[PDB]
RNA sequence: GUAAUUCCAGCUCUGCGAGUUUGCUCCCAUAUUGUUGCAGUUAAAACGCCCGUAGUCUGAAUUGGCCAGCAAUGGUCGUACGUAUACGUUCACUGUGAACAAUCAGGACGCUUAGAGUAUGGCCACAUGAAUGACUCAGCGCAGUAUGAAGUCUUUGUUAAAACAAGCUCAAUGAGAGCCAUCGGGGGUAGAUCUAUCUCAUGACGAGUGGUGGAAUACUUUGACUCAUGAGAGAGAAGCUGAGGCGAAGGCGUCUACCUAGAGGGUUUCUGUCGAUCAAGGGCGAGAGUAGGAGUAUCCAACAGGAUUAGAGACCCUGGUAGUUCCUACCUUAAACGAUGCCGACAGGAGUUUGUCAUUUGUUAAUGGCAGAAUCUUUGGAGAAAUCAUAGUUCUUGGGCU
RNA sequence: UUGUACUUAGGGUCUUUACCUAGGUAGGCUAUCACGGGUAACGGGCGGUUACCGUCGGACUGCCGGAGAAGGCGCCUGAGAGA
């Protein structure tokens, strides 16, 4: 049977979209169908210490990378991005972080 | 719904449902004829000559031998396997006689354990496998 | 309440929410406007809606001007009710 | 507009639910005639006058005044359009996109919205026909399309 | 399209009884006029407004809350009077209760009424 | 398959009974042939989409109200004043009437009963009965007009000058056309633009670079790999980009000018039913594929090596032509999927959101209207269940077509 | 579909007609299924099965009407026969 009302697929009203790739499969999948912004900091944070010793120009803000990230179902659960869940907590939509 | 309901909508109902029958089998069985192509040739009951006696044997689970015998018809000069019922009876039949053949009663099709041969030997010699497995009737 | 609603004689607000056509008697909501430009003392008739942009007999400039809906009234004027 | 199309249109005039008056404005039955037909020389299409007389001299239901529809003012002086004017529009609709197919012959959304006015006319012209306007015989192709316009 | 009135707004005083509300909101017509006060003189239905808009019309019904169906079946049947009470059989629930609107020569009534009066004609629907 | 409640025998018991099994054909069982009366999201089953003829289907409107009702009817309100006591549309449909053996149903009668048969019953010469209905669609007559049809040549019709109020309804939350201000990756043509990749030329350096789970094939001091500038090529438009918009579906994302289509909204514009759905028939139709030109950067069916493996015609790696791009002809298929045909009505709340209008100075907002697009729910009903505001209104079975 | 469809004149017949022979037109039937093919097809009153609707069978059917005398074909006699 369905699986979800879905299909797995968030396109509404439209035949056709367009495809991207998983970073570490390099599949063709379409947009539609697992992103992530990701900023990560560019030295790291136990390195960035040591260098700010060595810096030209003093206090400095040391910059951070940016990188939207596509990945493919297959790819998403191998790294843990997703994982499979029970059939009621299937239909929560909202991301793990909660606010008052 | 799914359908014409009109008042004048009544060619269109009796054509379509002439087409419709195609699909049931049984209308179509009986209309291709489509039967005379058939060693009974439609009929129940059939004779001739014995030409010889055969072991065959069941599928599975049933492991046994059956003992159908072989039958040349009369009227097709043709050649059909044909079951023979009752033990003993094969010893009964005798070589190169002449045997009443019918239908194994499942109207076509074949039957039980037994594969292939779709009949069976109701008499022989003009008296009957009952009468002569029961004793109350001989053969020379 | 979904059972109980009365609809033969429905309140002043309900008549004015529903939809032109909806009404238990249908009937627009477009009135013929009288307009003047201070400038002049000429009363012009003129349709709301219109499609057409509205002149007096003396000036030049439209009195009113059109869009989708309702007629988009240029500079300084006014609607007298006849 | 639901015809040849996926959409379910809702919008259009509704006219007053009294048809006489008004008694408030000032309009007369013998000069509203004179009026029309004032436009009709010039060369307006009903569809269009109407609507001049709505937005210059306060006419809401043209009808109200006379008792009469547009139409039958024209046809009672005798100075109609010879075609109808919802069949004028569509011709004139495609005879200037079919001037376009001529020129760059690869939109074939052009070609598919050519058929839906090509077809809608032929549904036109079967209705004015029985009607008795259109004479049988008459017909509509593209060598006739800019005869019958013009 | 609306390829009938009498069958499809019988539909919707249906769908209103089986909720339970007060009023319904039907083009109106001149048969679906009669229907209605058919079933007024067997005191199934209230008592209701044939509405003007210089208009096809509305109507605006007052259930009285004691009606299950309102069918109207078409094509419209020709029935007569030997072969009606087949049509009785097949289409009521009850023997005992329940009435076959069909438009008699004389107008649209009841079968009770319909073989009191000698006459036939063709159905419209029934009420239960 | 060596403990057989189904075999072969005995004994007891059961059924039906002058009957009782066994073949083939055939109806019921079977709403598994569906007019009544099936089913089509996933079980078999909705054309890939749009036009469209035959076909079937086709909104409202026309002589009634009131009183006595138990109906048939009979009075009153309205006078509408043609033929010159009968004539002023025909049908379909309904009632009634004509017309047209046995069997079937059914009346009469104790053939001793029954299946049958047309008889038979009264002691004084008599009385009878051999009905009626159905068989039945078409064709024929009179009577009734609720529903459903046809009847109704008008830039002026019917019996010079008349008369008929001469006349052609409404303006449907049917449809078409017009007009107004918006909206959108609807389609086409042409030119720029932005990095990226590859190639080539110049300079710098000086042993590896690639690639992998690990390696090797591969390119490298005739200087690759990285770094910098400069020129060319063909392809593509990142991020913004979302359960967002448009398009009949297939599908459609830089910017500029050009020709083109239309949905939705508003409308006291116009016409007046012009419409719904569709065998044939006609077009559009992802990607692959074919034919002929123009290209050829990237990636790459085949193919060639290298690994791994028992083998590896594969998965992994290095190279690679057809194709991938443009133009002209074709092909006509996909999980062309909402696996849900199209038009129409009604039935429940809740807050999202796109377009646009309305009343407000909560004006990039609030409330409400139509038209989209999804969603949620302790709601009803449906379903085999999964689930579904449609897959609901369906043994409480009939809106219209395929 | 080529006497195939109409028309005018004739022959022939118990009469009417392409029934057949002439002259003159070029027509008729068809998606409301023509034409062609198949039938383990004589038609009908009716019979079997059934809750209704239907459905299968109908040589016989205790009757009605048609056709045939081993296979075509032809003819005399007669009110009537291709016996």
């Amino acid at each position: 049977p369905v699986k979800r009302r879905n299909h797995g697929r968030s396109k509404m009203n439209r035949g056709h979209t367009r495809t991207v790739n998983c970073m570490n499969c390099g599949r063709q999948v379409p947009k539609d169908k697992i992103t992530r912004f990701a900023i990560k900091n560019m030295v790291d944070a136990s390195s960035a210490k040591d260098v700010s010793d060595a810096c030209i120009y003093q206090g400095y803000e040391l910059p951070k990378t940016y990188q939207k990230q596509y990945y493919c179902v297959s790819c998403a659960v191998h790294r843990h991005v997703v994982r499979p869940r029970n059939v009621n907590v299937r239909r929560n939509r909202v991301p793990l972080f909660l606010k008052l | 719904k799914s359908k014409a309901c009109g008042r004048l909508a009544a060619r269109k109902l009796r054509l379509a449902h002439k087409s419709n029958l195609w699909a049931s089998n049984a209308y179509r069985r009986s209309l291709g004829t489509s039967i005379y192509k058939t060693p009974l040739e439609g009929t129940s009951m059939a004779s001739g000559i014995v030409v010889g006696k055969v072991a065959v044997e069941a599928k599975q689970p049933n492991s046994a031998i059956r003992k159908a015998v072989r039958v040349q018809l009369k009227k097709n000069s043709k050649v059909v396997t044909a079951f023979v019922p009752r033990d003993g009876s094969l010893r009964l039949i005798d070589d190169n006689d002449r045997v009443l053949i019918a239908g194994m009663g499942r109207s076509g099709r074949s039957v039980g354990d037994l594969p292939g041969c779709r009949f069976k030997v109701i008499k022989v010699a003009g008296f009957s496998l009952l009468a002569l497995w029961l004793g109350k009737k001989e053969k020379p | 309440t979904t059972l109980d609603v009365d609809i033969l004689h429905p309140s002043v607000e309900q008549e004015l929410h529903t939809n032109k056509k909806k009404t238990l008697v249908p009937n627009p909501r477009s009135e013929f406007l009288s307009l003047r430009c201070p400038s002049c003392t000429g009363l012009t008739t003129a349709f709301s809606h219109s499609n057409v942009p509205v002149f007096c007999k003396n000036c030049q400039t439209p009195l009113a001007t059109p869009t989708g809906g309702r007629i988009l009234l240029a500079d300084q004027v006014e609607i007298r009710p006849r | 507009g639901r015809l040849h199309s996926q959409g379910k249109g809702i919008s259009s005039s509704t006219c007053p639910y009294r048809r006489s008056a008004p008694h408030w404005l000032q309009l007369s039955a013998e000069n509203c005639v004179q009026m029309i037909c004032d436009y009709a020389k010039k060369g307006v299409r009903p569809s269009q006058i109407g609507a001049l007389l709505r937005d210059r001299n306060g006419v809401g239901m043209v009808r109200a005044v006379t008792g009469v529809k547009v139409l039958r003012i024209l046809k009672a002086n005798g100075l109609a359009p010879a075609l109808p004017e919802e069949l004028y529009h569509l011709i004139k609709k495609a005879t200037n996109v079919r001037k376009h197919l001529e020129h760059a012959k690869h939109d074939v959304d052009g070609k598919y919205r050519l058929i839906l006015i090509e077809s809608r006319i032929h549904r036109l012209t079967r209705y004015y026909k029985t009607r008795r306007v259109l004479a049988p015989n008459w017909k509509y192709n593209a060598q006739t399309a800019s005869a019958l316009v013009a | 399209v609306r390829t009938s009135v009498l069958a499809d707004a019988l539909k919707a005083i249906t769908n209103a009884e089986r909720r339970g509300m007060r009023q319904v909101l039907i083009p109106s017509s001149k048969v679906i006029i009669a229907f209605l006060k058919v079933m007024a003189s067997r005191n199934y239905i209230g008592d209701f407004e044939v509405i003007d808009d210089h208009r096809s019309g509305k109507i605006v019904i007052n259930l009285l809350g004691r009606l299950n169906k309102c069918v109207a079946i078409c094509p419209r049947f020709d029935v007569g009077l030997g072969d009606l009470e087949m049509w009785q059989a097949k289409l009521l629930p009850s023997r005992q209760f329940g009435y076959v609107v069909l438009s008699t020569d004389k107008g649209i009534m009841d079968h009770e009424e319909a073989r009191k009066h000698n006459a036939g004609g063709k159905i419209l629907g029934m009420f239960f």
